[PDB]
């Protein structure tokens, strides 16, 4: 019946400490439709978070973008937040730069 | 959005000729033939689909192009007379719903075989002694004009059909309230045949 | 021919009344289309119905109204009538390989007021003797006179039994009053029997004129008999002389 | 290069039984250029790409009613799926459907589209004839004799050689700066010492269009896609793509791995090493 | 540009 979201977090950009950027959660390859997705900062959630519509691919599996503005440094450390029914606790992805 | 020509088609019995209906669309979805008569709802002939597809029944074949449909009709008969409705369904619009072109609408002008005009004088069964005139059997060439007296009535021709024995007819008819109304000069407004026969 | 049953076939009303039309689709057929056919003009779509709920519309008029019922019959209301409104009316139900399949209309005439209704009177006249020695054949006619509106069906009945062969009917009736817009009408029609036909006493010629005239939804205040919708006839036995 | 157009709808059922909403999205290629959401006071057909705002408000009106229509009738689907399979009012059920054209370099119509699910498994499709349905099960069966009886797939044909085509190739034209535009990848390989005497070796491309790309892992010479850990292309934001494929190799150092890509911005395939 | 549903196009 229902398939676990696949979820890759990167960036628009190479990664340069001290530039503006675009961070992005696209979560992919889910289903039934209804997903809570949230992007963090240092453990805390970020507010101004964009996304594209929803849309379903080839194997009829939803999936979107989660994008908003961000500039990375040495310290700051960020992930996805992700909840959706298949999932009994939500599924925290971090940023890795050097991925 | 559907156009049809010519409005009025005007043929005499055998002379064959093509109906046009030109339409847009965004896409088409099916082009439709109807024939109605008068005083009756359309009735269903053809329905095409794609360019090249032609579709016969008796004297009737509709074909199709991207532009246009047309309706031939082959060496027509009396009967054929009637409109002829063409109407497009629309692949960009949802249901069924047809737009109708306005129509062409056709006469066929009977073959008379065998022409004995004449002119007579029938008795109201009652009496009454009202009185009328029968303009009858003459051909297929002869117009019946209307009069600019008020005070006499003159009916258009009309062709009635004793299918028994293949023998078609015309008739026009005339009457007046006035007394003086003689049938050898009831249908004086028109130009009648040299050879019509005046019974006394 | 065809399914769809459509009523009433007939009305005349006055500017300003409401009217019901009614449409059953051919059993089978879920959906109702309507559309309006002017005098001159082509047919042009209303509004459609699919199961019972209002799918597409439609040039129609907000004083235009219709519904589709749990039943799948439908009604076209028309309210505040003007003369302009005078036009048929006919409903369509589509089949699930897309044909619409029409009704046989509604025709609706909308008069100033309804003083001008006349029924037709009728009569038949005799064949000619001359005609019949001159050709074997023997043609009566039938004048149907004095009628407004014009909704009029004139039919031949030979011994009891409706006939087409040897008919013809005029398409149009004539204005006996051409320059009064609300000119009373006349029609004609001939019946062309065999001479020894006709000459049988035994035979039984019949013309019938259906008026379709006022409807007890509409009031006379006048004092000749309310010109209702009813059959006109006359008749004539066959002759031997 | 080759061209495609389709709409994704989406019917879904609300749990208990509110409206069902409907939702239409229109691609070219993978580019969003129309959306239609019902769930709204009142609903229009909106544009999500700029060269669709030129298009004047028949077009607009056109498929709106489409969709509004649309909107109805999949509430009535939706109830005929949930008879077929004995499916109560509570519970969320929901039709997809996708369909549309593809063409190929001539910018003729290679092949048509028209496939339908039912709580996310292929229900009934089109086949490459366009003109026979394959069904699933009994039910879809049951929807493959009324489209059958209604000619759908006559007039999905008619749609796809004819309607479809056409406006492809105009969208095509219209945005042809962004749509017809192939953007190469930008290409580079880094090292992930795992410490085992093993490691990653993961090849990159970054801002590509269109979506499409091969990235294979080469161990002196052939294809391992096997143990190649490929992860899904994934849009950048900006309308260019990005992905990547990796391989553990035993490190110590065995360099013996080329990363191959193919992508139509390219003029030759790519092959790269790891340059420490 | 979508296509029309005809009457009938039910699942």
């Amino acid at each position: 019946i229902q398939r676990t979201p696949k979820i890759q977090v990167y960036s628009r950009h190479p990664a340069e400490n001290g530039k503006s950027n675009f961070l992005n959660c696209y979560v992919s390859g889910f289903h039934p439709s209804d997903i809570e997705v949230d992007l963090l900062k240092n453990g805390e959630r970020i507010e101004k978070v964009e996304h594209s519509d929803l849309s379903f691919s080839k194997d009829w599996s939803f999936y979107l973008l989660y994008y908003t503005e961000f500039t990375p440094t040495e310290k700051d450390e960020y992930a996805c937040r992700v909840n959706h029914v298949t999932l009994s606790q939500p599924k925290i992805v971090k940023w890795d730069r050097d991925m | 959005q559907v156009t049809q020509s010519p409005e009025a088609l005007r043929l005499q019995e055998g002379e064959s000729s093509s109906l046009n209906c030109s339409y847009t669309v965004s896409g088409l979805r099916g082009l439709f033939w109807y024939r109605q008569d008068p005083g009756k709802g359309p009735e269903f002939l053809f329905t095409l689909y794609s360019a090249g597809e032609e579709k016969e029944k008796e004297r009737l074949k509709a074909t199709l192009t991207k532009k246009e449909s047309f309706l031939h009709i082959t060496a027509p008969k009396p009967e054929d007379s009637a409109t002829y409705l063409c109407a497009v369904q629309d692949l960009g619009t949802s249901g069924s719903r047809l737009t109708f072109g306005e129509g062409t609408q056709l006469t066929v002008n009977p073959n008379i075989q065998n022409p004995d005009p004449a002119v007579y004088q029938l008795r109201d069964s009652k009496s009454s002694d009202k009185s009328v005139c029968l303009f009858t059997d003459f051909d297929s060439q002869t117009n019946v004009s209307q009069s600019k007296d008020s005070d006499v009535y003159i009916t258009d021709k009309c062709v009635l059909d004793m299918r028994s024995m293949d023998f078609k007819s015309n008739s026009a008819v005339a009457w007046s309230n006035k007394s003086d109304f003689a049938c050898a000069n009831a249908f004086n407004n028109s130009i009648i045949p040299e050879d019509t026969f005046f019974p006394s | 021919d065809s399914g769809v049953t459509q009523t009433p076939k007939h009305l005349i009303t006055a500017t300003g009344q409401r009217v019901t039309l009614r449409c059953s689709p051919r059993s089978g057929d879920l959906s109702v289309y309507w559309y309006q056919q002017s005098l001159d003009q082509g047919l042009q779509f209303l509004i459609q119905y699919y199961n019972g709920e209002e799918r597409a519309k439609g040039n129609i008029l907000e004083r235009f109204s219709a519904q589709q019922f749990p039943d799948l019959h439908s009604e076209l209301n028309l309210s505040s009538l003007e003369l302009g409104d005078s036009a048929l009316y006919f409903c369509a139900s589509s089949a699930r390989s897309g044909e619409l399949f029409f009704g046989e209309g509604s025709r609706l005439t909308v008069l100033e007021d309804l003083k001008n209704v006349f029924p037709p009177e009728v009569a038949v006249f005799e064949p000619s003797e001359a005609e019949i020695s001159h050709t074997q054949k023997a043609t009566l006619v039938c004048l149907a006179t004095g009628f407004y509106p014009d909704h009029v069906e004139l039919s031949w009945w030979v011994n009891g039994k409706e006939v087409h062969s040897g008919v013809c009917t005029d398409p149009q009736p004539l204005k006996e009053q051409p320059a009064l817009n609300d000119s009373r009408y006349a029609l004609s029609s001939r019946l062309r029997v065999s001479a020894t036909f006709w000459q049988n006493p035994r035979n039984h010629f019949r013309c019938q004129v259906q008026f379709y005239g006022l409807s007890e939804n509409d009031e006379w205040t006048q004092d000749r008999a309310k010109p209702v919708t009813q059959i006109v006839s006359a008749e004539a036995w066959g002759r031997a002389d | 290069g080759s061209h495609s157009m389709r709409y994704f709808y989406t019917a879904m059922s609300r749990p208990g039984r509110g409206e069902p909403r409907f939702i239409a999205v229109g691609y070219v290629d993978d580019t969003q250029f129309v959306r239609f959401d019902s769930d709204a006071a009142s609903p229009r057909t909106e544009p999500r790409a700029p060269w669709i705002e030129q298009e004047g408000p028949e077009y607009w009106d056109r498929n709106t009613q489409i969709f509004k229509t649309n909107t109805q009738t999949y509430r009535e689907s939706l109830r005929n799926l949930r008879g077929y399979y004995n499916q109560s009012e509570a519970g969320s059920h929901i039709i997809q459907r996708m369909y549309g054209c593809d063409l190929g370099p001539d910018g003729r119509l290679l092949r048509g589209h028209d496939q339908s699910a039912y709580d996310g498994k292929d229900y009934i499709a089109l086949n490459e004839d366009l003109s026979s349905w394959t069904a699933a099960d009994t039910a879809a069966q049951i929807t493959q004799r009324k489209w059958e009886a209604a000619r759908v797939a006559e007039q999905l044909r008619a749609y796809l050689e004819g309607l479809c085509v056409e406006w492809l190739r105009r969208y095509l034209e219209n945005g042809k700066e962004t749509l017809q535009r192939a953007d190469p990848p930008k290409t580079h390989v880094t090292h992930h010492p795992v410490s085992d005497h093993e490691a990653t070796l993961r090849c990159w491309a970054l801002g590509f269009y269109p979506a499409e790309i091969t990235l294979t892992w080469q161990r002196d010479g052939e294809d391992q896609t096997q143990d190649t850990e490929l992860v899904e292309t994934r849009p950048a934001g900006d309308r260019t793509f990005q992905k990547w494929a990796a391989v553990v190799v035993p490190s110590g150092e065995e360099q013996r791995y080329t990363c191959h890509v193919q992508h139509e911005g390219l003029p030759k395939p790519l092959t790269l090493r790891w340059e420490p | 540009h979508p296509v029309g549903e005809a009457d009938y196009f039910e699942y």
